[PDB]
């Protein structure tokens, strides 16, 4: 609780779509090595031996993402072999948990300069490829009342009273703000185009964005593992006061299945000054809590409220709110509960437009707020992600 | 390691040994302690000696045939022992099934072909013995059945039934089709699904055809002789293993689909069968078999298994053995039956009476309606022709014995009357007066009544010795209970005639003394009234229905109230208030009566009116009435769900104890089976009377814990939950 | 600022690979059984104060996939606010979880954290998750991937450790592990595994061969062109002396371990007694073609970070992945022989990858209290050229 943790770099790859994606031919290890090579290009005189660890979030650490992909990144990129490399899985907020763990390692004073981020090539390693106890253990599945994300989001919209037009209204809002951010050049210096072993361009934009989205086209989409029956009954067996679940979530108001990776360089003030690094933002506080595991998606609210209380701040003190756009109802509930002003919530669009690379999303939307706090010349931003099982993770950053 | 029960007077011997000149040993099971080979201590020692002898003489043995000398092959186990298994006895239970499977596993891996000669019923441990063999031949004989129905008693196939069926059909097919519901199969159906390989016309061909298969298998396939598919190098589980990408995509939906089918009821047996199946498919056959033993031991030492073994074994034995039938009465068959009325009840009684081989006359007010009463049987026969259960030769015989008419003279020559026109005493008195003379002189005069006392209805006929109540349930083709109501003037002979008639039409009878509400209607009334009271108290209607479903009921209570018509419930309350204010006492109205009258005032009296607690469109429930929450301010009272669930179960359980105190019922077997098969009391409880002695909650278990939980509900919801002195010390 | 303390440190017995007692036990059940034991020791523990559950797992696939730490939180009925995160740092996943838990407590943003690991290698063999360094020819051909066993034989070749030398340490590990069990050293920490009925499944480390003799170790045989690949980098070595067998290498077993770590105020708020204090942690490494060399620079890093030397440490606990690794480590830092792995190691009791770091960590917590000693240093040779080290102090 002594050393302050500072963000020095926060970059990410463009998010390639699932069907006919440009990044499908790129091994997820190469997505991380490309970002490491970009950090070297920006800081050629950085003694990489001072980097004590590389922490990558990955929700499906199997196949191309198995065998500690963080360690493979350290070895393949020619980094100093003493730089460690660890993979962690906290589902959706694995990317931010990696950043938070790196910040906490610097705070303890026992690590000095840490790389953090995530990687998720969902077109190559689909969600669920790793299996899991909940699934291969019917005794556990039957007890915990396992319910997928999409059903919990429909349940949130049913309880809170979010109509099908309400969620599609936010879905259009995300597509519009994401297109305005790209046209304004906001992502020009943080989205690092992916190239092959010859330097040829593979992808330079978030190809999942449908910027010509209209209200009428969103209404023609039909609601979407969850197709296999029983999950509605299991959900309503716990939430017995709810009679019918209004399935409002489609592929146009839910987070997109994409490939991508992100890297955040975190270290102490002494480490940055020794390497000639300008601190961009400061990690003010982090928090971890959760909520019910049958509704699952709700859970960011205690994490946001605890990180605000931990930093001694209120909602009014935060300039920008960045919540992962897993489902429109989750963001609408989060906005409704905390009375978040609309002009401060996901000001550059979210996962509905640009995609949700599970293990890498937490670091992507974190680095998004570092760039937007500077571009707006604002002070504080709060970044949070819901997680399956009800276990949110929130983080407050301050521009420096 | 040993094939025997203990390593350190002895049991009997139930297996005969015979080795032919070819080296084929024929194990003939013939337990001298009964007419059925069961899996008791005598069998385990007998098979233990035989399996030892198969190994000792393995040089002079080329094949094994497992046959039976009973009418059945092998059926069931020792329930008298399993129902006594305490939780501290989990070690003995685990060791017993491990010994049982150790024998079958050695028989299965003998290097020689083993053929099962299934001459009759092969249920439970019986089919498990056959599954241990390499070839199964069944004699296509009448009455033969094959299946693993231990889930119906709250158990699981612990003698390899779970492990082997999953090895044969995969996780999904073995669970859904064989294990989850304990489905029984005729021999022809068994061969189709893969439970049996061959069929023979008569039982005398079994042992010869078995030895013929041994000889051909030894010559045609000498390498893989006596080797199961899961003991070969390249075995591939059908549908894949839990690590296969195709099965791992639908595997997480199996527990949710099961939790959907059971509606959240606390029935642990299907949950354990699925766990043992999936966990077993991840490891070798022997490790899978040991996991099967641990899940079996967790069920036998549990309470639900004891509730179901008490109800569906012991309690059903006593009823089917004439427990409530008078001791010394003779039997007299009936030629023709007369069903008065062609409603959903009268038409239903006409179908089940004809399907057992009895001529029926269906008299109604008009021939237009009597024809559509027989149409109830046509629409159930067309549903049996497209599905292929009965043939065309048989279906014509059923509908022929139904003679729909509107003339009262067609009842000439009827020695069994079953009236079902309407709940009105002066109507039944008039209807019976029009028919009591045209029928036979010694005819049974039965009446399908729900509440009107039989003694009062008998004052409208002459020979009251042959007047009795024969209460059926809608739909009659499905409901298996017949509530025999003993009027004050009914003779003991009339009880037996209706008792044997109930067994002749393939239904379960209970004998009930005359009282307002009898047993089924009176107890089920406390069930719907407790939910209506909850609605008036402000509890969410969706939570009330979920509470009824998670309790184990087949239909939620508000849904059932619409089908029972709230006008009839108001009608009963007026009659109950009439028998109290006239006897000299003050009436204590049930809090649900205020909700009944409110729904009547709003014109929503049930599904009959087309509007009740649910809305109806196209003749089907269209959801809960949106105005229902506004009418009773639903949501203002949010009790825990377990409090709602217990309030329904305790109301019926306490009302059943009153019926046993007043003399309405004479045995707990009638109370349990009557509540289960009559009003749909949840099977996991084992009956409304078993629910008391077998209660299990957070405070404790047993009758003492039931009283404590009843007093807990009484102090927070009303004095109606106070237990009678019969349950108090 | 805040000091991190160890309040509980337990582990399951290690069940062997072939015909193992724990083969029928899901690895999730191994963690839940340890959670239930923590409840037994502190039934009035406010579980809402537990902010995270960090489990190490090297092969998080099948029974160990889907964030098994989160599955343990849900299946054991723990509060849903208690988090749950799986991490994989090869052989150090057990100790990295403990270190991360201590660093989260030091930062002041977590109050009470559960840490440990789980690895059911009989159900999920190592390599079941795949990987790039093995199943990607581009990066495999570049980083010179060599199995860790060959690196251990290469260490014995360079340092001059004979087949008798590594077998001498193997017998020593069997003797000390058997002496610790008979002496009752593991009575309180090894929590026997039982089934859903309460029947016993395993109550001891069944991989131990206590009747080991030096003649029997010599009758063992040493267990794709990786020899040529290793010598292409260590070009001054002509031939690798393959001295490691199944008797002088770590056993493949199933097991799980749990450690409860929190601040001083967290334990005082919940009526807990500190058993030891986390003093310092460190991470470094060396050449990944020889792999198991990270412990030596990481041990020096944790000694300098705590202002201590070898003479200040009472007990040294290095994971017995291979005999040559421990002998190489002992010669480098001049570790006294009576201070090194005093209660036996993985050669006798087994190496359940993701859980070993937390097992040997709790092993030293007990031995410090049993001897009334002060400090102990715990290190594991991570796979791939990494190393973790942790210094604990008795309280
Ligand atoms: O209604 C009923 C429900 C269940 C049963 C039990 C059937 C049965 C018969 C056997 O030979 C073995 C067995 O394990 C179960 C009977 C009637
Ligand atoms: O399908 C099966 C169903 C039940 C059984 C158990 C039989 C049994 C017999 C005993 O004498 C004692 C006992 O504890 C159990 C075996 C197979």
């Amino acid at each position: 609780m002594s050393e302050e943790a500072f963000i020095y770099e926060a970059i990410r790859t463009p998010r390639g779509k699932q069907k006919n994606g440009s990044l499908h031919e790129v091994k997820p290890l190469s997505l991380v090595v490309g970002l490491i090579d970009e950090l070297r290009k920006r800081h050629p005189d950085l003694d990489e031996n001072l980097i004590s660890d590389v922490i990558l979030g990955c929700v499906s650490p199997v196949g191309d993402q198995g065998g500690d992909i963080a360690r493979a990144a350290v070895l393949a990129s020619g980094m100093p072999v003493t730089s460690g490399g660890v993979q962690l899985n906290r589902f959706c907020a694995s990317g931010l948990e990696a950043v938070n763990t790196a910040a906490q390692k610097v705070r303890s004073g026992w690590d000095d300069l840490v790389l953090a981020g995530g990687v998720e090539s969902m077109s190559r390693v689909p969600m669920g490829s790793d299996g899991g106890a909940m699934g291969l253990d019917p005794a556990t599945n039957y007890d915990v009342m396992f319910v997928p994300q999409s059903i919990g989001a429909d349940l949130i919209a049913t309880i809170e009273g979010f109509s099908r037009e309400d969620v599609d209204a936010y879905a259009l809002r995300s597509q519009q703000k994401a297109a305005e951010a790209w046209s304004g050049g906001y992502f020009a210096k943080s989205v690092v185009p992916v190239r092959d072993q010859n330097g040829l361009l593979i992808l330079d934009h978030d190809e999942h964005m449908r910027p010509d989205t209209t209200k009428e086209g969103l209404a023609k989409l039909k609601p979407a593992l969850a197709a296999l029956g029983g999950f509605d009954d299991v959900a309503l067996q716990k939430y017995h006061w709810v009679e019918k679940i209004n399935h409002v979530h489609t592929g146009g108001n839910s987070s997109g299945i994409v490939d991508g990776a992100a890297l955040v360089m975190i270290g102490s003030a002494a480490a940055g000054k020794l390497q000639g690094l300008t601190p961009r933002a400061r990690i003010v506080a982090t928090a971890t809590s959760g909520a019910d595991p049958v509704i699952m998606l709700t859970g960011p609210t205690p994490a946001t409220r605890k990180v605000l209380d931990r930093a001694g701040l209120t909602v009014d003190d935060i300039d920008l709110f960045e919540l992962n756009e897993a489902f429109a109802s989750v963001v609408l509930k989060f906005q409704k509960d905390l009375n978040i002003p609309d002009e401060k919530l996901n000001v550059n669009g979210g996962a509905i437009a640009m995609g949700h690379p599970l293990g890498a999303t937490g670091a992507m939307i974190l680095g998004t707020m570092v760039d937007e706090l500077e571009r707006r010349n604002a002070r504080r931003a709060l970044i949070t992600l819901c997680i399956g099982g009800g276990m949110g993770v929130a983080t407050i950053i301050e521009r420096v | 390691s040993s094939h025997h029960h203990h390593h350190h007077s002895m049991p009997d011997n139930t297996i005969q040994w015979d080795k032919d000149a070819d080296g084929i040993v024929t194990l003939t099971m013939d337990d001298p302690s009964g007419s059925t080979n069961v899996m008791n201590e005598a069998y385990i020692e007998s098979m233990g000696k035989a399996v030892d002898r198969l190994v000792a003489e393995k040089d002079s043995i080329t094949g094994v045939v497992v046959a039976s000398a009973k009418k059945t092959f092998f059926a069931g186990g020792d329930v008298k022992t399993m129902i006594q298994a305490r939780p501290e006895d989990a070690g003995d239970v685990f060791n017993t099934v491990e010994t049982i499977k150790r024998q079958l596993r050695t028989l299965e891996t003998l290097g020689k072909p083993v053929v099962a000669a299934i001459n009759g019923a092969a249920l439970g441990g019986g089919l498990e013995i056959a599954l241990a063999c390499h070839h199964r031949i069944a004699a296509d004989v009448k009455g033969s059945q094959l299946g693993l129905p231990e889930v119906t008693l709250g158990l699981l196939p612990g003698g390899g039934g779970v492990t082997r069926t999953v090895r044969m059909f995969g996780i999904q097919n073995a669970f859904v089709s064989v294990l989850a519901q304990g489905t029984r199969f005729k021999p022809a159906k068994a061969k189709e699904i893969g439970l049996v390989d061959e069929l023979v016309a008569t039982v005398e061909e079994l042992v010869p055809a078995a030895k013929a298969w041994i000889k051909e298998e030894l010559k045609a396939n000498p390498d893989g002789a006596g080797v199961q598919p899961w003991d070969k190098k390249g075995y591939k589980m059908p549908g894949g293993t839990p690590s296969s990408p195709g099965l791992a995509a639908i595997l997480p939906s199996f527990p949710s689909n099961l939790r959907k089918q059971l509606k959240g009821a606390p029935m642990p047996a299907p949950r354990a069968i699925l766990a043992a199946a999936v966990e077993g498919a991840q490891v070798d056959f022997d490790t899978a078999s040991r996991i099967e033993s641990r899940y079996f031991a967790s069920l036998v030492t549990g309470q639900v298994a004891k509730n179901m073994m008490q109800a569906f074994f012991f309690d059903l034995q006593a009823i089917n053995a004439g427990g409530s039938r008078p001791e010394g009465i003779g039997k007299t068959p009936i030629k023709r039956i007369g069903v008065l009325g062609a409603g959903m009840m009268g038409a239903g009684i006409a179908y089940v009476s004809a399907k057992a081989g009895y001529e029926v006359v269906l008299k109604d007010v008009s021939l237009e309606a009597a024809a559509k009463g027989k149409g109830y049987s046509e629409k159930l026969e067309a549903k049996a022709l497209e599905r292929g259960r009965t043939t065309q030769e048989r279906s014509d015989a059923l509908l022929a014995r139904i003679t729909p008419t509107a003339d009262a003279a067609d009842f000439k020559g009827v020695d069994f009357v079953i009236e079902a026109v309407f709940e009105n005493q002066e109507l039944k008195h008039k209807v019976f007066g029009e028919i009591e003379d045209i029928v036979e002189p010694n005819a049974i005069l039965g009446s399908n009544t729900s509440t009107l006392p039989i003694t009062g209805l008998a004052t409208g006929v002459k020979r009251q010795e042959d007047f009795i109540g024969i209460h059926f349930f809608s739909p009659v083709d499905k409901m298996p209970l017949v509530e025999i109501i003993k009027g004050e003037k009914t003779s003991d002979e009339a009880l037996a005639r209706v008792f044997d008639y109930t067994l002749a039409i393939g239904k379960t009878p209970i004998v009930v003394n005359d009282s307002r509400g009898f047993f089924t209607s009176r107890v089920i009334g406390t069930f719907v009234n407790e939910a209506l009271a909850m609605l008036g108290e402000g509890v969410e209607p969706a939570s009330i229905e979920q509470a009824g479903s998670q309790a184990g009921y087949p239909a939620p209570p508000l849904q059932l109230s619409d089908e029972l018509n709230l006008e009839l419930m108001h009608k009963i309350a007026v009659a109950t208030r009439k028998g109290v204010e006239d006897a000299g006492g003050t009436y204590q109205p049930h809090p649900a009566e205020a909700v009944v009258e409110k729904m009547i005032e709003l014109g929503r009296s049930g599904r009959l009116k087309g509007a009740g607690f649910y809305e109806y469109a196209d003749g089907k429930r269209s959801g809960l009435w949106p105005g229902l929450r506004e009418t009773f301010k639903s949501g203002s009272s949010q009790p825990p769900l377990q409090d709602m669930i217990d309030r329904m179960l305790f109301a019926e359980a306490l009302e059943t104890q009153k019926c046993l105190d007043e003399g309405v019922l004479t045995s707990t077997a009638d109370a349990n089976i009557g509540s289960i098969m009559g009003i749909g009391f949840p099977p996991w409880t084992g009956g409304s009377a078993q629910f008391i002695v077998g209660y299990s909650g957070p405070a404790g278990t047993g009758k003492a814990a039931f009283v404590a939980r009843a007093r807990e509900l009484a102090a927070a919801y009303g004095d109606r939950f106070l237990p009678p002195e019969s349950l108090l010390s």
